[PDB]
């Protein structure tokens, strides 16, 4: 029926907008979680222990 | 027609996955190794809540990092705090059976959900007198599966109807549905800039979603099973989802392509619950073998075991600050570790 | 009455049967007891019957050594007294609770509807305090017949033995009728479907935790008391062997919480 | 615990005690689950949007019915949250001898659950007073249908109502065989099935499920206590 073609016309739709995302290297990606996790890892109180002074549920 | 939509929808995967394929050269595995690990993690809880009447499924985080709330089958909402184990507000509700919690940003607003096909939001901060309903939502034909506030005024939820709705507080009305979906749809997560949101369903995809438009941003690759929770990224780049497969990946947004698989030998449950760390080294994962395990997020490296749940867990989330991680079980019961 | 305990030809084998059968009880309801204190964070050991499990191990641990503390103790000395006062008081307190478990079976079995009530405190009230009552009712009047010139134990030939005899005489009916209805319900059972297993396994579970053993003493007093004395001494005797063996190594809820408790531990 | 946080620990006293005495009457109740698909009895067992709910007294036990009007043929995601029922009722037409078939493949479906293989199903009956005009009377006879009629002989142990001829009762017990044979297939832990038979405007219902929930917590106490 036309909902079969109007479905048609919003998948190709869809579809072509899939075709442009200006896709990039991935190295880059994984450069900035390496300096996201590097640069923000000290005031994370779970990868590295905490003393119990600067703690609320002592 | 239809015999050429589908001839025409195998040539353009097919290219889209070349693409995929041509953007990666070196997966996450291949690039940190340098990099010394965690190391073993002794974490034990401080204290047990088991305030609970039945199993629970949802809980979430305050903005303070002060209350959180739960829900079970007895039909009570409880807002809970941690500091001094206590308790502030029970909320009963017509129906027993929900699936779903969610706290605003403004500790003001609460809503639940569930089976009964009925959005009910909570005004906690009456004027003058006690907290009572304040706006139901109804329009969807299915049973709801999750919500999350995204301002004070609109919220977002998913149903059983295999859509997804956003939904105005002024005049209730659906502003901009959310349709491309077959099977049910049964995680939702938001990010912290307010435009772009994503979902997982169970015919094995995830949808990227914009709030504004209502237009599907990004497809994404199977998962062999049905997604039962997902999460987001800190810095909104990169998401972690589950499944039954017993397996957990992380996928990025920019690239869209599974970068780390998270699979053991022993492990042969499924995953129930995804959340994340504040720094975004420590991923945690609710599994079914009726405890939690922690998981190395830079590598493929399990970092230790948080056992001592009697029951299959349902909700796991982790504190804005990142000094503390709750879960839920099905015996009612409430473990917090520091 | 006559007690016709053992003149000639059954003394012998009979306290070294005493002290081998009170050494293993002993044993075997220590380990039960350690048990079920481990085993107490879990959630399937929260219902009322392993409450009452706990207590009748206790009272008839306690019980067991201090009649083994008993035999090794002269006559005619203050302390023989007090420990008989003790010896009487945990033996019916024992009973009573036996009686509790056997109510509890009655209102788990034929009443199903209304089994979960949280009753507590009444069942405390049962099995504590009414040993307590009779002792206090028996010592306001009977207070000489708490030992005897052979050895320091409560008289027979007094005639205050009804501070026992009639309770073991009412637990015991009490017991036989309640035991009766439950073969009966689990024969109707079984029928709708191997016959003897059944009632055998059902009836051998029942045995050493209700107290339906004790039909004997009654024999034994009076009656051609030749061959039975060896059973009343043989089986009454190894209830601490028998309630392990058949309620810590065999139940099913405890070996899946061990194992769990197991793998909890070796997890971290 | 300064001067500033006595009144929490009351509020928290009183939302206990809230809780403790709520915790009564949920336990005091038996929640059930009724199936079935459409052109079954439904609302006239009923009559004694996401969700309905309906409630009686029998015998001064409360009880709590189920059912759903909303969801889609999709039966799974959802049935995991029916882990903790008493038992599942089951509401089969049987008065049309066609869309049999699909109701025993469902009834399989729902039996051989593997999260669901704790519960007991109850095998409820309907439309008793439409299928003996259309029995009596051969214009749809059940052979065509079910070619094994044939190789059919009306069990020992019947209780057959009076004034029927023998083919009513063995229409009857053809049924009740068919649905039952796959059952003993699979099974043989904590759960069994209960055919019943049952008028549309009776009364009986609620005495049947009564005796069945007895029996069901009869088997699972004697399990509980190895005795059995
Ligand atoms: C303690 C026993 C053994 C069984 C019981 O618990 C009480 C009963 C009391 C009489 C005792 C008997 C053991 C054997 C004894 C001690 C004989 O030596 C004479 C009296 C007997």
């Amino acid at each position: 029926n036309t909902a079969s073609i109007a479905q048609a016309r919003k998948l190709v739709e869809q579809l072509k907008m899939e075709a442009n995302i200006d896709r990039i290297k991935v190295s880059k990606a994984a450069a900035d979680l390496m300096a996201y996790c590097e640069a923000h890892a000290k005031e994370d109180p779970l990868l590295t222990p905490v003393p119990a002074s600067e703690n609320p549920f002592r | 027609e239809l015999d050429q939509l589908r001839q025409e929808a195998e040539q353009l995967k097919n290219q889209i996955r070349d693409a995929r394929k041509a953007c990666a050269d070196a997966t996450l595995s291949q690039i940190t190794n340098n990099i010394d690990p965690v190391g073993r993690i002794q974490m034990r809880t401080r204290r047990t809540l088991r305030g609970h009447l039945a199993k629970i499924y949802a809980m979430h985080w305050g903005t303070d990092s002060r209350l959180l709330v739960s829900a079970s089958q007895d039909g009570k909402l409880i807002i809970w705090d941690s500091y001094t184990t206590n308790k502030v507000h029970a909320i009963p509700l017509r129906s027993s059976w929900v699936m779903t919690c969610a706290y605003a940003p403004s500790g003001n607003y609460v809503a639940c959900g569930g089976l009964d096909n009925i959005c009910s939001i909570y005004n906690l901060k009456t004027r003058e007198g006690n907290v009572r309903v304040s706006r139901e939502l109804a329009g969807h034909t299915g049973y709801l599966s999750c919500c999350r506030f995204l301002d004070d005024n609109q919220i977002v939820t998913s149903s059983g109807d295999t859509t997804c709705a956003l939904w105005d507080i002024e005049t209730g009305q659906q502003t901009t549905t959310f349709t491309g979906h077959t099977g049910d749809v049964m995680s939702l997560s938001l990010a912290p800039d307010t435009r772009l949101f994503v979902s997982g369903a169970c015919d094995a995809s995830a949808k990227l979603w914009d709030v504004r438009e209502g237009m599907c941003r990004q497809t994404f690759t199977g998962h062999e099973s049905d997604i039962n929770a997902i999460c987001f990224f800190p810095n909104g780049n990169a998401f972690a989802t589950g499944s039954d497969d017993a397996t957990c990946r992380l996928f990025d947004l920019r690239a869209d392509q599974e970068l780390m698989t998270y699979s053991h030998d022993n492990i042969i449950c499924g995953i129930t619950s995804v959340s994340f760390s504040k720094s975004g080294r420590l991923l945690l994962a609710g599994y079914d073998d009726f405890n939690c395990n922690v998981w190395d997020a830079l590598k493929a490296d399990r970092a230790g075991v948080l056992a001592g749940h009697d029951n299959r867990v349902s909700c796991l989330g982790v504190t804005d600050d990142g000094m503390a991680v709750a879960t839920g079980s099905w015996d009612s019961f409430l473990k917090i570790w520091n | 009455v006559v007690p016709l305990e053992l003149a000639r030809g059954h003394q012998v084998a009979l306290s070294s049967i005493s002290y081998v059968g009170c050494s293993l009880s002993v044993l075997c309801l220590v380990a039960t007891l350690v048990t079920f204190a481990v085993l107490s964070s879990v959630s399937t050991i929260r219902n009322q019957r392993y409450h009452i499990h706990a207590n009748l191990s206790f009272a008839v641990l306690v019980a067991q050594v201090l009649l083994l503390i008993s035999f090794r103790l002269e006559p005619g000395t203050t302390p023989c007294q007090v420990m008989a006062v003790l010896l009487h008081y945990f033996f019916l307190s024992a009973f009573a609770w036996m009686l509790v478990e056997g109510l509890h079976l009655y209102s788990m079995v034929i009443k199903v509807f209304g089994s979960e009530d949280s009753k507590h405190r009444y069942y405390y009230g049962m099995g504590w305090g009414f040993p307590l009552l009779i002792c206090i009712i028996s010592l306001s009047f009977a207070m000489d017949s708490y030992g005897t010139s052979n050895n320091c134990w409560l008289s027979l030939a007094s005639g205050a033995i009804w501070a026992f005899v009639a309770p073991a005489l009412f637990v015991i009916v009490v017991n036989i009728g309640i035991l009766i209805a439950v073969t009966r319900v689990i024969s109707q059972i079984s029928a709708d479907n191997s016959a003897f297993k059944l009632t055998a396994k059902a009836v051998a579970v029942l045995l050493p935790i209700l107290g339906t053993s004790w039909v004997f003493g009654v024999l034994a007093v009076n009656g051609c008391a030749v061959v039975f004395q060896y059973m009343f001494a043989t089986l009454n005797s190894l209830q601490g062997l028998f309630i392990f063996l058949f309620h810590c190594l065999l139940n099913s809820e405890v070996r899946a919480a061990f194992k769990h408790k197991t793998k909890v531990w070796s997890l971290t | 615990l300064s001067a500033e946080d006595k009144a929490a620990v009351e509020r928290s006293k009183m939302i206990e005690k809230q809780l403790q005495k709520d915790k009564q009457v949920y336990r005091a109740t038996h929640r059930l689950l009724l199936l079935g698909a459409d052109n079954s009895g439904k609302s006239t067992i009923v009559k004694q949007s996401g969700i309905f709910e309906t409630k009686f007294q029998v015998d001064k036990v409360n009880f709590h019915m189920f059912d759903v009007g909303a969801q889609r043929d999709e039966r799974r995601k959802w049935i995991q949250c029916f882990n903790d029922v008493t038992a599942i009722i089951f509401v089969v037409d049987s008065s049309d001898y066609n869309r049999l078939q699909e109701a025993l493949n469902d009834f399989k479906s729902i039996w051989n659950n593997r999260w669901l293989r704790t519960i007991s199903v109850i095998l409820f009956l309907n439309k008793q007073d439409l299928l003996a005009e259309k029995v009596l009377a051969g214009k749809s006879k059940i052979e065509d249908y079910f070619p094994e009629f044939a190789r059919y002989t009306t069990p020992e142990d019947a209780t057959p109502e009076p004034g029927e001829d023998p083919r009513v009762t063995r229409a009857k017990y053809f049924i009740r065989d068919e649905f039952l044979r796959i059952s003993t297939a699979s099974g043989d832990g904590r759960h069994y099935c209960y055919p019943h038979f049952t008028c549309s405007v009776d009364t009986e219902n609620a005495r049947r499920i009564f005796n069945d929930c007895r029996d069901i917590i009869q088997r699972m106490h004697l399990r509980q206590y190895e005795l059995l």
